[PDB]
């Protein structure tokens, strides 16, 4: 059937202005409206009917259509903005079809260059008598991705049973992850003290645990 | 104006049939049509179909005809959409949406979506432990507390703290899948010190899929 | 600044089936009419209420297109008041359609050899269609009073049917393309003008 042609992804600096396309035979005869999608959320219209926007979008948004493509303006976008776009219209030449297009990831290279806060949790009691042992290391507020962590048992490197996720942005348009290390409850408490290690933009940062709190 | 709210991101075995709740708030029930929207996880989005709350006319899409049912009830102001004949291929977020117009197709307000998930069964509910304050903590003006779900099935899980309320200093991590193929997950908050004692802290952990409420008292082990 | 895009709808590579007519909001734009009926092409091009000359001098808050193909003996039931198959069950006009029918020839295209059976047009229905209203539901229709529980079968039939369009067919049944421009003037300011509107 017909279908919608969109860009994979489009970058800007902020307060530039972003561009996002809609590809389609003569497109410019039906109405094309805008969704926006932000970060694992439910989508929202930005755009309907070409041009018009719901009351409470703000102005920066603003839509076109014609020839064989609509375009969707945004000006002066923020970190806020970046979220993907949808451009949607009704076919029913191709039997009764609501046509999406591909989506757009807007990305915006945020100027901020925010140093990561970071909070070691030992693990608790409840689980130790669980016969497990995990160690939590958070990381948040940072604005370059931190691709090196690790974690040193007594100075040690370790990588026995290490996980961490896909750093991710969180509601501040900053990055957020999060790092598990996995032990029984004996090698908890025989080393001397477990640390997690946190490089980001080459500055280094650690905090470290030991079993002896509270026990 | 206007909320569509949906049901719980059910989660079943492939081959299983799967009915999902939207009720829309404030206006006229019957007076818009509502559609249904599912997004393959990191891909895009593809209609469904809609329904009509006036006269439950359905019309569907070619693909998921012959396993979709939409059907309405105006005396609960609720439609409702049935999809059959699961495979793992309709792992999906499911949204309900209000067509303004009719003539020309254009959506007002979005359910938040429910996640059905086909894999090969095994739904499990979360470990929940809770993560005292350091002694490091307890020094500083604001400490840091929490709680740590582990080892539930691959699903949507939600941590609110004091029922929704405590918000101000939260922050709920993202899941992550460990090679076990389960999901865990942290929710840490910053309080003050000053109220370590004083304000008890209690987070409660929902898991649908698994039909499981936790409620877990953050304590301060002396 | 940017004018009414009617080039895009006409010189359209693609028609919809007369049941899931399409209909284009035009707004903020000036329309060239002079264009549409200098193209003296059209087999159909009849004006209701407004003169098609003078409508290069006129202002309204909203035009709406509406297109899709019909065979053209058919073409005749576009008009306001009309009674058949098409006015019934696919597309009704007003009483007091301001605007303008435009039709033309579309054999050469949308008439594939063998057939060309995607253009369709509904059969039935419970009620006629009201003014400017659009049916593409697909249940199965009960003429006879016994309640349909079959998808197809005896008093229980399939309310659509596929227009054969083959090139060597009658041109009373030749695929026929079909605009319907309506001019609404709404208690808001106008958005589509004629270029003579000075
Ligand atoms: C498109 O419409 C007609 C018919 O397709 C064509 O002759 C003309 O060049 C284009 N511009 C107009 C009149 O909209």
């Amino acid at each position: 059937s017909y279908e919608l042609t969109q860009p994979r992804s489009v970058s800007v600096s902020p307060g530039q202005t972003a561009r996002i396309t809609c590809g389609g035979d003569n497109i410019a005869s039906k109405n094309v409206h805008w969704y926006q999608q932000k970060l694992a959320q439910a989508p929202v219209l930005v755009i309907y009917y070409d041009s018009d926007r719901p009351s409470g979008i703000p102005e920066r948004f603003s839509g076109s259509n014609s020839g064989n493509t609509a375009t969707l303006t945004i000006s002066g976008v923020e970190a806020g903005d970046e979220a993907d776009y949808y451009c949607q219209v009704w076919d029913s030449y191709s039997g009764h079809h609501v046509l999406f297009g591909g989506g757009t990831r807007l990305t915006v290279l945020g100027q901020p260059k925010a140093a990561p806060s970071v909070t070691l949790f030992p693990p608790s009691s409840e689980e130790l008598q669980a016969n497990k042992a995990t160690l939590v290391c958070l990381i948040s507020d940072f604005y370059p991705g931190a691709v090196e962590v690790a974690w040193k048992a007594d100075g040690s490197a370790v990588n026995a049973g290490v996980e961490t996720t896909k750093p991710s942005k969180q509601s501040n348009n900053k990055y957020a992850a999060s790092s598990y290390l996995s032990l029984t409850s004996d090698q908890w408490k025989s080393h001397k003290s477990y640390s997690c290690q946190v490089t980001h933009e080459g500055s280094t940062v650690e905090k470290t645990v030991a079993p002896a709190e509270c026990s | 104006q206007v909320q569509l709210v949906q049901s719980g991101a059910e989660v079943k075995k492939p081959g299983a049939s799967v009915k999902l709740s939207c009720k829309a708030s404030g206006y006229t029930f019957t007076s818009y049509s509502i559609n249904w929207v599912r997004q393959a996880p990191g891909q895009g989005l593809e209609w469904m179909g809609w329904v009509n709350p006036s006269n439950g006319v359905t019309v569907y899409a070619q693909k998921f005809q012959g396993r979709v049912t939409m059907t309405r009830d105006t005396s609960t102001s609720t439609a409702y959409m049935e999809l059959s004949s699961l495979r793992f291929e309709d792992t999906a977020v499911y949204y309900c949406a209000r067509e303004r117009d009719q003539l020309v197709v254009y959506f007002d307000h979005w359910g938040q979506g429910a996640l059905v998930t086909v894999s090969s069964a095994s739904t499990k509910g979360p470990s929940v432990f809770p993560l005292a304050p350091s002694s490091r903590s307890t020094s500083e003006s604001t400490a840091a507390l929490g709680c740590l779900v582990k080892d539930y099935f691959p699903e949507p899980v939600t941590v609110s703290w004091n029922s929704g309320s405590l918000t101000s200093g939260v922050h709920t991590f993202p899941a992550v899948l460990q090679s076990s193929g389960l999901y865990s997950l942290s929710s840490v908050v910053t309080v003050p010190s000053s109220s370590l004692g004083t304000q008890t802290y209690v987070c409660n952990v929902n898991h649908k899929p698994s039909n499981t409420k936790v409620d877990k008292r953050v304590e301060i082990k002396t | 600044t940017n004018l009414c895009p009617f080039g895009e709808v006409f010189n359209a590579t693609r028609f919809a089936s007369v049941y899931a007519w399409n209909r284009k909001r035009i707004s903020n734009c000036v329309a060239d009419y002079s264009v549409l009926y200098n193209s003296a092409s059209f087999s159909t091009f009849k004006c209701y209420g407004v003169s098609p000359t003078k409508l290069n001098d006129l202002c309204f808050t909203n035009v709406y297109a509406d297109s899709f193909v019909i065979r053209g003996d058919e073409v005749r039931q576009i008009a306001p008041g009309q009674t058949g198959k098409i006015a019934d069950y696919n597309y009704k006009l007003p009483d007091d359609f301001t605007g303008c029918v435009i039709a033309w020839n579309s054999n050469n295209l949308d008439s594939k050899v063998g057939g060309n059976y995607n253009y369709l047009y509904r059969l039935f229905r419970k009620s006629n269609l009201k003014p400017f209203e659009r049916d593409i539901s697909t249940e199965i229709y009960q003429a006879g009073s016994t309640p349909c529980n079959g998808v197809e079968g005896f008093n229980c039939y399939f309310p659509l049917q596929s227009y054969g369009f083959q090139p060597t067919n009658g041109v009373g049944y030749q695929p026929y393309r079909v605009v319907v421009l309506s001019f609404e003037l709404l208690h808001a300011p106008a958005t589509v003008c004629g270029p003579g509107s000075h």
